[PDB]
RNA sequence: UUCAGCGUUCUUCGGAAUGUCGCGCAUUGGCA
RNA sequence: ACGAGAACAUGCGCGACAUUCCGAAGAACGCUGAA
């Protein structure tokens, strides 16, 4: 069985969901700062019977139901940040795409708790393009990526204009390379073969259903912004929040109406309140495009990475 | 586990009991959409879920039969994280009203014991069983 | 009749999930537990789970018969080392692979870093055609848990011994670029083997130059 | 004639599955139970499965005459131990093995800190054409679980009961390096004998030194 | 066994168990092959999981000397009606299978004996169904 | 323009043991 | 002054051998709601 190492360069960055999403109440975020504190709930908890000011939580909670930040409260009570230093985890960079982050997705992390990618979720990206077995295949869990490759970005609908969501994922940050290793049975896979299926996927992809979504004008908006690099190959979206034209077979396998009409269906099916009022195919079915942006101000597609592979 | 108002114990059958009480049938455009406790839906029974779910593998795990001080801990957030929710949506707040869990987690706080966490924890996982039956 | 004796370290290169079943879950939690030994309520590695994927790997490598049915039909080298119930042609296993226990070493580390033995894995099962996503909670033992192993080979033929252990060594190194327990082709499993000490605990057997 | 009593315990140091059947089995349920003391329901270690497995053991050690059929073709000292049935030289076994019962204080250790005696094992086996898992139950006594052992030595002829007893020791050292019941080539039925004790119960032989 | 009589009175026993698959078993020609279906779809899995749960408990008033239930088995017991009714609201075929067979009715007339024999009897039923199940696919 | 996340899946489907022995020998009987 | 008296159904013997709890399985799909 050859054995090929697999880089992964994220040109968007990529959040694979640990199966964890906190309130803004529960973690730090400065908007002068651009930076949020993770806080181990149970620590500050104890920390605010300790000092006196847990009725004084409890209070300022109840009062502000829909605005609950910690980092208000802890202002208000002029807690320095050394005094914060015990109850924060880590704290991560934001890239906001608004004001005050409405709630976070945490990235997966193991029992020893550093950040990694499952292969799981590697061999699920490939097995979307790759379908058309799957025991030959291997895919191992990644490298441990240094935290200082983490950000939180801002989710933001591109549907003839960009509208941050109250959703902010951390993910790994643009530029990172991840590494895994693909063990293959020369009978099953061959990885010409894996590469060229990437490609023509990515291809098809991009013909069916990315120029339309890029004539909108939000889209337009997108692109001017930098959101299609130049490089943008191999393409494999590992993201949660790509998008359903990803992570689905119908753009892959049936013609640009055929597909939209039946993902359309799908969507009424399944989300009777968007796309259930609606009575015709519109020009994108899904409507809308997913994507980050950064202080620079340059836009990345959510979840969008680059495959290497070496024997 | 514990005995509510007007003297009730907290079961399994008291939690079938407690679901199906805030069952309406609320019949919408001639056709039948079950709500529960004045709409609560399976979304934040989930999410309330986890939260239990955290703490219930962190006891599980542990071989004492005395809970630890950071499952303590653990316990007094989870009282923070059901008062933030009950905040934020009126259903929620009716659903934790409505099954007292708010008080049960103080009731194992005091009792300090593996068996009454884990069966606070069963009653909760019959909450949201009796649930998805009723939906 | 001597017998060796070879104890161990297996270390858990990525989180290691070997299947128990009979153990209630709660809704929401882990729904798929890793094998756990009974009394300290610890990770445990099982002999024949070891001794299943080292028989296996090393049968193919060597290659089967067009064909093959049976473990009984796998290369004598094979029947030899791991046995072979075969009728009229029963061979005794020289390997006696037992169960790795969770060491203490390992869990005296994890208590200094307040780690759990067994980190809980979320993966899902998505539709490719509808985009419906099927949850799943898993569980691993956390990496860089080690487990002590004990092997016993017997020596019943002392020209055969050498061979054997080369095959040992090769089944080892199989093992190694090779998984441990499910979901291996997904990441999950990958182990190492460190060896303590080869010693012949039983006969007058020169165990040095093994 | 005298009568020297070893009492003492048997440890389980990986799960222990010495079968019985006569039984069926409840399908999901284990197929293949452990032998139970029928009043105390509790698993029993049958004197019959030691005295087999130690006087194995022993004719492995002192050698085997090729091609030996029978039993009573083993060594003079094995046939004075465990016993002879040859026609006209019957010798009476110095060595009665009694069956081993569980530790009221394993017990206790156990009815606290509520552990199950036996442990239910989910193993497979996976074809090598099909590679397909079939799956099975099989019960096992927990580790921690302790068995007393009773053993009678009878002094018939006085000068070899050192002797005797040397090979005894042997056969438990073997005994200790080998498994005891089912499976124990993957990974089940290590023991260890840490308890003992040697009293003459019977006459007047002196056992201060055995 | 007696365990239980059924709504129109009909007694619930191993003979019964063999009928209720019966009754439930259609042959639809999907994709033009015959395919057995039992209680309008249960599947092998779901019922192995279901019998999964009557096994924990099982293995514990089976190995029990004592007769009448322990506590900690009849919460088991009353786990099991979660559990029923989790899997019947999860799963529509799941809940066609616990009404025809009345299952998890029964799991409290255990309850109320409050004995081994009458667990055991259970048990036995449920195992029933299984094999049925087994024989009638 | 601001304010917020919300809803839905929570494990699934297979495989559930199999094959091998199922007492043998001595006395006894039988033959001589 | 019982078809009787004397007479251990006994000796030897491992419920054992072969058997991966596996195979498949991206934590992500829709984007909207309120003011």
């Amino acid at each position: 069985e050859k054995v090929y190492q697999v880089k992964l360069k994220v040109y968007g960055p990529v959040h694979i969901g640990s199966g964890k999403i906190i309130r803004k109440q529960e973690y730090i975020y400065d908007r002068r700062k651009s930076l949020a504190h993770i806080v181990d709930g149970p620590n500050l908890v104890k920390f605010l019977n300790k000092k006196g000011k847990f009725t004084a939580y409890l209070q300022y909670l109840n009062t502000t139901k829909e605005r609950a930040d910690l980092y208000t409260f802890l202002r208000q009570e002029q807690i320095d940040t050394n005094d914060w230093k015990t109850f924060v985890l880590y704290t991560e960079r934001v890239n906001q795409g608004k004001k005050g982050m409405n709630d976070l997705h945490l990235f997966v992390r193991d029992g020893r708790g550093d950040l990694y990618i499952p292969g799981s979720s590697l061999k699920g990206a490939l097995r979307t393009v790759l379908e058309g077995a799957f025991h030959s295949l291997s895919i191992s869990d990644s490298l441990p990526i240094d935290p200082k490759n983490l950000a939180i970005y801002q989710k933001i609908d591109i549907n003839k204009e960009l509208k941050p969501m109250p959703l902010y994922r951390e993910c790994v940050n643009v530029g990172t390379t991840v590494e895994f290793t693909m063990k293959i049975n020369s009978d099953d896979w061959t990885i010409e073969k894996i590469e060229k299926q990437i490609q023509q996927a990515y291809l098809q992809y991009w013909n069916k259903w990315f120029v339309g979504m890029v004539t909108t004008p939000g889209g337009k908006a997108f692109i001017k912004g930098g959101g299609l690099p130049s490089v943008l190959p191999t393409v494999l979206f590992l993201g949660g929040g790509t998008g359903f034209p990803s992570k689905t077979t119908h753009y892959l396998q049936k013609p640009k109406e055929q597909a939209q009409k039946d993902i359309f269906a799908i969507l009424q099916r399944r989300f009777r309140n968007v796309y259930g009022k609606m009575a015709t195919v519109p020009k994108n079915v899904p409507m809308v495009l997913k994507g980050v942006n950064d202080s620079t101000n340059k836009w990345y597609q959510q979840g969008v990475c680059l495959l290497e592979f070496q024997p | 586990l514990a005995k509510t108002k007007t003297g009730e114990m907290i079961d399994l059958n008291f939690a079938r009991k407690v679901v199906e009480e805030n069952k309406r049938v609320k019949d919408n455009r001639g056709r039948q959409e079950i709500v529960l406790f004045n709409g609560l839906t399976t979304s934040k029974l989930r999410n309330l879920l986890e939260l239990i779910n955290h703490v219930y593998t962190k006891v599980y795990n542990s071989d004492d039969t005395t809970l630890s001080e950071d499952v303590r801990d653990e316990l007094e957030y989870l009282k923070v994280k059901f008062a933030y929710e009950s905040g934020r949506e009126p259903a929620v707040r009716t659903f934790i009203e409505k099954t007292y869990v708010d008080k049960l987690v103080d009731v194992v706080l005091k009792k300090n014991t593996k068996k009454i966490f884990l069966d606070y924890c069963k009653y909760f996982e019959a909450l949201v069983a009796y649930a998805k039956f009723y939906r | 009749y001597s017998k060796i004796r070879i104890v161990g370290k297996i270390d858990v290169l990525t989180g290691l999930h070997i299947g128990g079943g009979g153990e209630t879950s709660m809704i929401g939690a882990i729904a798929s537990p890793v094998v756990r030994d009974p009394y300290s309520r610890l990770p445990i590695i099982p002999g024949s789970s070891i001794k299943g994927k080292m028989r296996s790997l090393l049968a193919k490598h060597i290659g089967l018969i067009p064909g093959q049915k049976m473990h009984n039909q796998d290369a004598p080298e094979i029947l030899r080392l791991f046995g072979s119930s075969q009728k009229g042609a029963i061979q005794s296993s020289r390997l006696q692979i037992s169960d790795a226990f969770f060491s203490k070493a390992s869990q005296e580390e994890f208590d200094k870093k307040d780690l759990a033995y067994t980190e809980t894995k979320f993966e899902n099962t998505i539709s490719r055609l509808t985009a419906v996503a099927n949850p799943r909670q898993i569980e691993r033992v956390t990496r860089g848990a080690s487990f002590d192993f004990h092997i016993i080979y017997n020596v019943e033929n002392i020209n055969e011994v050498m061979a054997d252990f080369e095959n040992i060594k090769t089944a080892i190194h199989l093992l190694e670029n090779d998984y441990l327990g499910g979901g291996g082709t997904r990441g999950n499993g990958r182990i190492r083997f460190v060896i303590d000490s080869i010693d012949t605990v039983v006969g007058d057997f020169d165990s040095s130059n093994l």
